[PDB]
């Protein structure tokens, strides 16, 4: 197990997840296979809040689980859940989450232009630019909504695009060390 | 009752004696003078010497005399930072806020002095558990990145869509 896989796992569990997820992954860094009951008594967390975290890590499939059954000294059977880290699946879901967030950038750029620009303050409903011509009355000579009959201002739709554009530069800058970790772990 | 009730009165007496500033250790008979237990049994005396004052993690021995343990408990900010760093390095888990409050009087001053060094986790029964802020990796994002990350759901989707999406985008 190379230490570069552990370094990238820490950098994605401390920034994109809470401190409870980071402490759970640090245990799996030290020991490859950790029993559930050992880590219950280690972090002394509540039973319900800790199993929900492991349900979340099973949701993102960062780690895998195996189940074994055995008979104890008293004769009562037990079902201990054994959890082990799998970096082969971990790198794929990180890469999948990276391209999904990357493809989210252009489709947010497209939906910024495809968003509505005509808004009526009376009915508080967005109006399509194509539908604004349909609502226009040729007899009146000026454009209004049919239902509300009020003036339409398009200046409200300009300001959410500029906020998204400035966040494009910050998102590209904060992701470069994560991309550098992927390139160093292609072997 | 006998042999199982006088030990609570003894440990309450020397704890309150330590609260008055009595750092110097005391002998067994000196404690027994003010606890009104002069008629205590001799077999109780030998049981206290060999079991009670050595298994208790609040009692330490100096030259055969017993006293409180202020070094193990937290009494200043520097020992709180050192102990919390040791629990982070060895991975022994956090310490409840009530344990620090009873060990360290006026512990709110030490909490506000350290500030962001102590991480607080709110238990459902109002209790708080303290954790070390390991400042080797401090990455934070805006709240709009958090709700966008929560918007995309992967728990209710099979693994065949994850593997196909890699080839769909051509990576
Ligand atoms: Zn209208």
């Amino acid at each position: 197990v190379p230490a570069a896989l552990k370094r990238l796992a820490k950098y994605v569990i401390r920034g994109f997840y809470g401190i409870e997820h980071a402490l759970a992954l640090d245990i799996l860094i030290r020991n490859s296979c950790v029993k559930e009951e050992d880590m219950l008594e280690l972090l002394k967390f509540d039973r319900k809040q800790l199993r929900s975290v492991l349900n979340n890590l099973k949701g993102d499939k960062f780690i895998k689980c195996r189940m074994r059954v055995e008979t104890a000294a008293d004769g009562k059977t037990t079902r201990h859940n054994y959890y082990f880290i799998n970096y082969r699946t971990l790198v794929n879901v990180v890469k999948y989450k990276l391209d999904h967030m990357r493809r989210r950038i252009e489709t947010d750029e497209r939906d910024s232009t495809n968003r509505a620009s005509f808004k009526c303050p009376v009915c508080s409903s967005t109006f399509t630019d194509l539908e604004a011509n349909q609502l226009f009355d040729p007899m009146t000579g000026t454009f209004r909504c049919t239902f509300c009959h009020t003036e339409v201002e398009e200046d409200e739709s300009a300001m959410p695009k500029k906020d998204a554009r400035t966040l494009l530069a910050r998102f590209n800058e904060q992701i470069e060390p994560i991309y550098a970790l992927l390139r160093e772990t292609e072997d | 009752g006998y042999k199982f009730g006088v030990l609570a009165k003894i440990v309450n007496y020397m704890k309150t004696r330590h609260q008055r500033g009595d750092t110097h250790p005391l002998t067994l008979d000196e404690i027994l003078d003010e606890t009104q237990h002069l008629d205590i049994g001799l077999k109780q005396k030998q049981w206290l010497m060999t079991e009670a004052l050595v298994n208790n993690p609040k009692i330490e021995v100096i030259d055969g005399k017993y006293a409180f343990k202020p070094k193990y408990n937290v009494r200043d900010k520097k020992a709180l930072l050192r102990l919390l760093d040791q629990h982070d390095q060895r991975g022994l888990g956090g310490i409840l806020l009530e344990d620090i409050e009873e060990a360290l009087p006026n512990s709110q001053k030490a909490v506000k002095a350290l500030g962001d060094q102590i991480l607080f986790v709110n238990r459902p029964d109002k209790k708080k558990i303290l954790f070390f802020n390991d400042k080797s990796c401090q990455f934070s994002v805006d709240e709009e990145f958090q709700k966008l990350w929560r918007s995309v759901t992967v728990d209710s989707m099979d693994e065949e869509k994850i593997e196909e999406y890699l080839k769909r985008q051509g990576i």
